[PDB]
């Protein structure tokens, strides 16, 4: 059981850049799929982007795709997802998960571990 | 519980998983050091190439072990090899080429101390079941002590060897090093349980499926059922023909000339754990195992027919869940439990296949009732005292006759020599009995290689194949049906030679033929290896015990005709005495028929014999 423990969520103006990190309990690469889930009040539980363990290669949902970075520090076992302009409509509850062989990126079924979550708000303009 | 029979606990299984899942990045295998534990995982492959051999002819992919490399896989007495996939088996010999440094690798393991592991998940489990037994025959048969115990770990592995796979390694005690888990709907330890013909059109798509590193997006459904459907079938015609022939039917068209029905050679081979989202299911038994294997990935659970096989494509990946919720299962052995009805209801087994289970396990327990009948015969006083008699009263009271016991019995004068008869038949009539039992496959796979029946049973051909070849040869044997050893001699002492050779020699690798040719040409005779061997063929000088026999086809033929046997035979002679083989006492004696007989050799033969000496007044 990989243990994730999300960090780095707040309150960001719209159009800004967030970075959120993910540490790990153990070391991922080859190992588990690792993925960006978000929640938003009311809506489901839905992707965001991957890590595969096959090949290291990286996935994006079509609304975050060119605008948001997963990665991974190897040696901190640390994955981050660093967000880019930033819309009212990504206020949400971020999580990371960790899975294998997740066949299916974007079901929130295939991942076997989930982290609490980190709250995100974009606020619009006053 | 689990850690007292396996000898493997969660920390292991753990490493061992993640290293599985590595391995498919790596060529051929991956090696990591954690701890006390070295282990090597082994790439898995999903190309049909890699399941079936593309050059194998064969029905099932299969093909005969080579004895030279794996000795001890094989039949003691009958000396049947064991049958293993080609495929997995070019998979290994792939890995182990030297220039691959997986042996270097696995040597630096050993010199370390630390348990080394083979591990695998899918064909990857397959090859490191094969590592394994490589390890074992190369390094932890020729010592023990710096060549220490491995274990083997599978995730939803494809069976590898057949029944006398799995039978050489419980003889030699090796079974216990091998754990395979096996999610309960797992197709893929299925799959080889069916004719390649019967999957060979939907096994590429379904292997892709499988694959853990490939995206499914959304292929074909039928030809997944198709598939599941298939081996089912197969699997079913396996394992209903294995009942059958366990206790049912025993041999009516069973017999090859009629290959209609093929039915897969594999078999279960080590202990098998099968996985449920509440229990963790320890098998032994290799048919109990097999019988499992096919009442468990059943529409039974809930009879839910329409999604088995997609679960069945999908348990293949559902390690990671059951390696991450171990500690949280019940666990139960079947083979120790009291009432199997919980386990195997808590895996979907009906009740009919509840109750081959449980023929199996019974089938299983009677076999050990009989070698302990067998043991308890044998060690009674009653029985030992025909052995005693003929060893300390009619060996010594015919050497004071100066003829020896051989050719007392064959003139048999005395009174002494038909008691020595009655006792000889007893003693055939009981090893008979054991030998008939053996061939029928109803006692426990270890008992061939239980030292004290080695012991025993040497100890018997060394005293009474003597007085059998005498029998053989008192009643004319050899002029109705021929010489003794090409159509006379007894299977049983075939048996309890091979059992001692084996016994003996297996420290060094080398099968008892082997040592004996190698012997023959080192006495420098000067011929042809194919002449010599020619010439000994069907000879009595590859056991001391048939020293006789071999003397009775040499005595009365010219010297220059048999003058490579008479040589092979004195060669053999010496360290025949000093390991108790022959008795040095009974052949020099001035009665004997093989002094008599070598007396006439040439006296240029004579002078120059390692046996002058022993007979010096001629």
């Amino acid at each position: 059981q990989v243990q994730l423990q999300e960090s780095g969520g707040g309150l960001v103006q719209a159009g800004g850049s967030l970075r959120l990190s993910c540490a790990t309990s153990t070391h991922t690469a080859g190992q588990y799929t690792m993925a960006w889930f978000r929640q938003a009040p009311g809506k489901e539980r839905e992707f965001v982007a991957v890590l595969r363990w096959s090949d290291y290669s990286t996935d994006y949902a079509n609304s975050v795709k060119n605008r948001f970075t997963i990665s991974r520090d190897n040696a901190k076992n640390t994955v981050y997802l660093q967000m880019n302009s930033l819309k009212p409509e990504d206020t949400a509850v971020y999580y990371c998960a960790a899975g294998w062989p997740v066949k299916v990126i974007s079901s929130a079924d295939e991942y076997i571990n989930w982290g609490q979550g980190t709250q995100v708000t974009v606020s619009s303009a006053a | 519980a689990f850690e007292a029979l396996t000898g493997i606990n969660g920390d292991l299984i753990t490493r061992s998983w993640s290293a599985s899942k590595q391995a498919y990045l790596t060529e051929r295998y991956h090696k990591e050091e954690a701890g006390a534990v070295v282990i090597f995982a082994f790439q898995p492959s999903f190309s049909e190439k890699d399941f079936f051999d593309p050059d194998n002819k064969s029905s099932f992919g299969e093909i005969k072990l080579n004895r030279v490399q794996f000795p001890c896989m094989r039949k003691i007495g009958k000396g049947d090899v064991a049958t293993v996939n080609e495929a997995f088996l070019k998979n290994l010999e792939a890995v182990i080429d030297p220039r691959t440094s997986f042996q270097a690798s696995v040597e630096m393991a050993v010199r370390s101390r630390k348990q080394i592991v083979f591990t695998g998940h899918s064909s990857g489990g397959a090859t490191a079941i094969l590592a394994t037994v490589w390890y074992l025959e190369k390094y932890f048969i020729r010592n023990p002590n710096v060549y220490l115990e491995p274990r083997c770990v599978t995730f939803g592995a494809p069976l590898v060897g057949d029944s006398i796979f799995s039978h050489a390694l419980g003889r030699e005690k090796w079974s216990r090093f091998f754990v395979n888990f096996v999610t309960r709907f797992d197709i893929v330890p299925r799959i080889t349980l069916a004719r390649k013909a019967s999957v060979e059109e939907t096994l590429p798509h379904v292997l892709a499926q499988l694959d853990p590193r490939n995206s499914s997006v959304q292929e074909s459904e039928q030809r997944i059922t198709e598939f599941y459907t298939s081996v089912m079938r197969d699997t079913s015609t396996v394992a209903n023909q294995a009942v059958c022939e366990l206790t049912g039917s025993a041999e009516a068209i069973l017999e090859t000339l009629s290959s209609f029905l093929e039915l897969s050679p594999y078999r279960p081979a080590g202990t098998f754990v099968f996985s449920t989202e509440k229990r963790l299911v320890a098998v032994n038994n290799s048919d109990a195992i097999l019988q499992m294997l096919f009442y468990t990935c059943q529409a039974s659970d809930e009879q839910e027919w329409s999604l088995i096989p997609f679960r069945s494509i999908r348990d293949h990946h559902s390690y990671e869940e059951l390696v991450q919720s171990m500690g949280m299962k019940l666990f139960n052995h079947l083979d120790g439990e009291n009432s199997i009805e919980s386990s195997l209801n808590d895996l979907g087994v009906s009740t009919r296949g509840r109750q081959y289970v449980q023929a199996a396990l019974e089938e299983e327990k009677k076999r050990v009732e009989n070698q302990k009948k067998i043991i308890q015969v044998i060690q009674q006083e009653r029985f030992l005292k025909k052995l005693a008699w003929i060893e300390d009263e009619y060996k010594p009271k015919c050497q004071a006759h100066k003829n020896g016991y051989y050719d007392s019995f064959k003139v048999s004068n005395e009174e002494n020599d038909f008691k020595a008869n009655v006792k000889r038949a007893e003693l055939a009539g009981v090893f008979d009995e054991v030998l008939g039992l053996l061939k029928k496959c109803q006692l426990p796979d270890e008992f061939e290689g239980d030292i004290d029946w080695i012991k025993l049973a040497t100890r018997y051909r060394r005293l009474v194949e003597p007085l059998d070849i005498a029998n053989y040869h008192r009643h004319l044997k050899n002029e109705d049906t021929g010489p003794y050893m090409k159509r006379g001699r007894p299977t049983r002492y075939i048996y309890a030679q091979r059992g001692y050779e084996h016994h003996i020699l297996k420290p060094n690798g080398m099968i008892a033929e082997d040592v004996f040719w190698n012997k023959v040409n080192g006495l420098n005779l000067g011929l042809q290896l194919e002449e010599i061997q020619e010439t000994l063929k069907n000879s009595g000088s590859e056991c001391g015990s048939c020293f006789w026999a071999e003397v009775e086809e040499l005595k009365g033929k010219p010297y220059e005709e048999v003058e490579v046997r008479v040589k092979t035979l004195e060669g053999m002679l010496r360290e025949w005495i000093t390991a108790g083989e022959v008795d040095e006492k009974e052949i020099f004696l001035e009665g004997s028929t093989f002094r008599k007989w070598w007396i006439t050799l040439p006296k240029n033969h004579k002078s120059h014999s390692p046996l002058r000496d022993y007979m010096m007044d001629e």
